[PDB]
């Protein structure tokens, strides 16, 4: 019954005459369960110098010239 | 220097650092603890691979280590900071160049005007062009442009 | 024009370039910029519209597109957002009403799907789903015409089931009884008496016994099948080691030497908690929890441990009956507990952090007082860091060695922590004391409640020390080391917080325990109490518990100079990054679920036969197609529609339609389909 489904999915393939050349193969795989999206748990708040003064000089203490 | 003389009467704190440029008028900085007895005192000592990043400090070692002099603190009357590539403040221990500021700055070159656009970029701030950082609030060159 | 750090770029190129791309729709492709929050630079989004509106063509082209920018262009798209056709907005003169989809984009249209592409890549928001709860289920006994064949040995409890089972021996077999004292004494050629606590008088005993030519081939051990005690003392669950978890290691030492086949049978009395138990002496889940690494060690001992209730049940199940039923029937689970006359053995069932929830943030209070073990340790951290930022709490780290001879790489890892609770409103202090103490600990927790003027908020568990080691070299103390912090230590810290009311307390344990492990007896001994503490926490305490056994932690080191600990992987137990797990354990702490094992992949049949045991995985059958039209007329939706209505209520399973561009369909010469080309796509799929 799996050879008899893919071949009724090639006819079906056939269905669509703007295609007039295909292949189509399966394969069986073991599921991984999907994971969460931390949207879906999670609240939205928690997903979100060099400067050196030597001190004040008083230049208008002594000569100007 | 200070081990080869100590027997002729010279003490062991008389050496003073300073970094100073014409432009700025002599001397900004001065350090006071550099010891004979002390030979970390005054002396900074670093990672090699922390250079690019925070510098890590580090043991005495013969190959891993860096060991910068500190200058001291600006000079009463001046500022200093320094500027990552794109002239932004940087953090404490980052390494970047040094731009100082203060009354002490020349009036600028005499006939040559596109050599005050890199010197004094904006608001006075002048490009010494040495790379160094500003850690506790005491400057400490770590190397001049270039050389 | 759009800006990125360093170039700009125009946007026709951009869209013109993705049009290469199979499955992108000519003409409907869209470039912008933003600035996210951080505004360190500006981010290419791109919009585009498939062929096919389905995850597998979408991700697809997601892929080809961002990779071809890269590629083409010398950048990546940060985000690549799918539209569908008829919602791609365009005006009548068939400019691209780009800054709508923008606003379009920031309003959520898109979330739908953005987050199915986040979901199918694993992406930062991932989330996996792999964490489960022990769940204790029916599952009775076949049929057995098998008959006990052997001369047995058996520790004798006071309670009279020795007594009970003596009567049922076959005219045969003799039965020796051991009953326990102050130190070797034989009574006849068939009874006994030892200190349970002493290793020589375990191999002396099996020593004479092989003399008088008695060949054991089973030992039945009801020395923790005792009557309740309400009261537990740190001396009561040191003492009652000594009488099970101990003499467990003891009597499997001695007669492992012989290297002869022989079916030991442990046999407790309220050591594993199940739903409508009223008692629980937790005390006793050492022992069961140590055996696990016997059959792994010395495949030639087959174990098998019960659990019983005396809460009163007019031998509705006589013990005694389900014992030797327990017994001729083909070892095959470890522990199996009897409650109502109704056996029953632990399995796992997912978790399901969503559906389970009952909570929506971590159940932390913002300035609480929290006391933490082993805060300096790699996961330790990650709690106290968050409870210093995220919440300003009032931490007091306890630890077993002075501030002083703390590691090197400790106190760093502390500094950093008060510098980071000084600038975040915390406090963080640090005491030396014995974890072991019920008194000093109320001493030290006391002071601290005074402090701050509050009460203990909670109390977070994960002190503990690994020692690989097998049963063999296992001295008294090996055990005795593991247990001082996560059992002796464990019922100090419990000792305060139940006297206080609905204080949090977080323990870390390990999935080892569920199947075992080799050279990991201690380890499995201990965390399998841990799990079980939980529990009686539950039933008897205001405590409210959370723990954690996890599969891995990534601080074993990825390498490890043993990359075949990895295989161990094989079967089924993640490693889990500080972030993965923490992730983890906060959205666990917004369910209410007591115990739970995190990082296993369901995928892999170790896990998937602790789940159902009996049926088999489930199979999703995947079918790829390959095309080759004559005109342009776009079938792909036209067609995909057409495999799926094929395909409905008639596979009797899971399937999907996964469909290739035109442009990747080949031939080769000679008039047939380029079929190497095509096994070789669906394998880099
Ligand atoms: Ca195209």
């Amino acid at each position: 019954s799996m050879d008899a489904i893919l071949q009724d999915v090639k006819t079906t393939i056939l269905q669509t005459n703007e295609i007039e050349r295909f292949a189509v193969f399966s394969r069986e795989k073991t599921i991984r369960p999907r994971p969460y999206h931390l949207s879906h748990l999670f609240l939205d708040k928690h997903i979100e110098p060099a400067l050196s003064y030597g001190g004040d000089l008083d230049v208008t203490q002594g000569a100007q010239t | 220097f200070l081990h080869l003389l100590a027997p002729h009467g010279l003490k062991g704190d008389v050496i003073r650092p300073a970094f100073g440029m014409s432009e700025i008028s002599s001397a900004v900085v001065f350090s006071f603890a550099i010891e004979r007895g002390d030979e970390n005192s005054g002396v900074l000592t670093f990672e090699e691979t922390s250079l690019t990043e925070q510098l890590r400090p580090a043991e005495a070692r013969e190959t891993g280590t860096v060991s910068f002099t500190e200058l001291g603190k600006p000079i009463p009357g001046i500022t200093i900071r320094i500027v990552n590539h794109q002239h932004e403040l940087l953090p404490e221990d980052h390494i970047g160049r040094v731009q100082i500021k203060g009354p002490t700055t020349m009036k600028g070159y005499y006939r040559n005007d596109e050599a005050n656009q890199e010197v004094f970029q904006a608001d006075g701030w002048f490009h010494t062009g040495d790379l160094g950082f500003l850690h506790e609030g005491r400057l400490t060159l770590t190397g001049r442009e270039k050389d | 024009m759009i800006i990125i750090n360093g170039k700009n770029y125009h946007n026709y190129e951009i869209e013109a370039i993705a049009e290469e791309v199979p499955g992108v729709e000519t003409s409907f492709v869209a470039a912008c910029s933003v600035r996210m929050e951080a505004s360190a630079s500006d981010e290419l989004i791109l919009f585009f519209t498939p062929k096919l509106y389905e995850p597998a063509y979408i991700m697809r082209a997601s892929q080809h597109i961002k990779s071809h920018i890269a590629t083409k262009m010398g950048l990546s798209a940060s985000r690549i957002i799918p539209v569908q056709k008829h919602a791609f907005p365009k005006t009548s003169s068939g400019k691209i009403e780009r800054a709508q989809l923008k606003t379009r984009w920031q309003e959520g249209e898109f979330d739908e799907m953005i987050m199915e592409m986040d979901m199918r890549l694993e992406n930062e928001h991932t989330l996996p789903n792999w964490s489960y709860q022990k769940k204790w289920i029916p599952a009775p006994l076949d049929a057995a015409d098998k008959q006990i064949v052997g001369d047995v040995v058996i520790f004798a409890d006071p309670l009279g089931l020795a007594d009970q089972l003596k009567s049922f021996a076959n005219s045969e077999q003799t039965y020796i009884t051991v009953e326990p004292g102050q130190a070797f004494k034989q009574l006849t050629h068939t009874h006994f008496i030892i200190h349970p606590n002493r290793p020589s008088d375990y191999e002396q005993l099996f020593e004479t016994l092989r003399s008088y030519g008695v060949s054991v081939k089973h030992i039945i051990h009801l020395w923790n099948y005792t009557n309740q005690e309400d009261k537990l003392y740190v001396s009561k669950a040191k003492q009652a080691q000594k009488t099970g978890s101990m003499s467990a290691l003891f009597l499997t030492k001695a007669i492992s030497v012989y290297e002869e086949q022989v079916a030991i049978t442990f046999v407790s009395t309220h050591a594993m908690n199940v739903p409508e138990d009223h008692i629980h002496d937790v005390e006793k889940a050492t022992t069961a929890g140590l055996m696990t690494a016997v059959q792994h060690e010395w495949p030639f001992i087959k174990v098998q441990c019960l659990d019983f209730s005396l809460a009163e049940s007019v031998s509705s199940h006589s013990h005694a009956m389900a014992m030797m039923a327990e017994l001729t029937h083909d070892q095959d689970c470890h522990v199996a507990a009897y409650r109502q006359g109704v056996r029953y053995i632990p399995f796992l069932a997912p978790l399901h952090l969503e559906k389970e929830q009952k909570r929506k943030e971590p159940p932390f209070e913002s300035s609480g007082l929290y006391v933490i073990t082993g805060g300096l340790g790699g996961i330790g951290r990650l709690v106290s860091e968050q409870l210093l930022t995220s919440y300003q709490a009032h931490l007091v780290l306890l630890g077993r060695k002075e501030r002083e001879a703390l590691s090197s790489d400790q106190q760093e890892t502390l500094s950093l922590l008060e510098k980071q609770a000084k600038v975040h409103g915390g406090k963080v202090l640090y005491e030396k004391a014995d974890i072991t103490a019920e008194k000093e600990v109320e001493a030290i927790i006391s002071r601290h409640e005074v402090a701050g003027n509050r009460r203990l908020d909670g109390i977070i568990h994960f002190a503990g020390i690994i020692q690989e080691e097998l049963l063999a070299d296992m001295t008294s103390v090996s055990l005795n080391d593991m247990y001082e912090a996560k059992v002796y230590g464990t019922i100090a810290l419990h000792e305060a917080a139940s006297k206080r009311r609905n204080v949090l307390f977080l323990s870390s344990s390990s999935a080892r325990t569920l199947k075992g492990g080799m050279t990991v007896g201690a380890y499995c001994a201990a965390n399998e109490f841990v799990e079980q503490f939980a529990h009686y926490q539950k039933l008897t305490s205001t405590v409210k518990p959370y723990c954690f056994s996890f599969s891995m932690w990534d601080e074993i080191g990825m390498s490890e100079g043993s990359m075949i600990k990895g295989m161990l992987k094989e079967r089924g137990y993640l490693p889990i990054s500080k972030q993965a797990g923490f992730q983890t354990m906060l959205a666990c702490l917004m369910t209410d679920a007591p115990l739970i094992y995190t990082g296993l992949d369901r995928s892999k049949k170790e896990i998937h036969e602790m789940i159902h045991a009996d049926a088999e995985m489930q199979t999703e059958q995947t079918f790829y197609v390959f095309f080759k039209t004559d005109q342009t007329k776009a079938v792909e939706e036209r067609l995909y529609q057409s495999i799926h209505t094929c395909l409905q209520s008639r596979l009797s399973g899971e399937y999907a339609v996964h469909l290739f561009p035109e442009e990747y369909w080949k031939e080769t010469e000679d008039g047939s389909p380029d079929e190497a080309y095509f096994h070789e796509l669906i394998e880099e799929s």
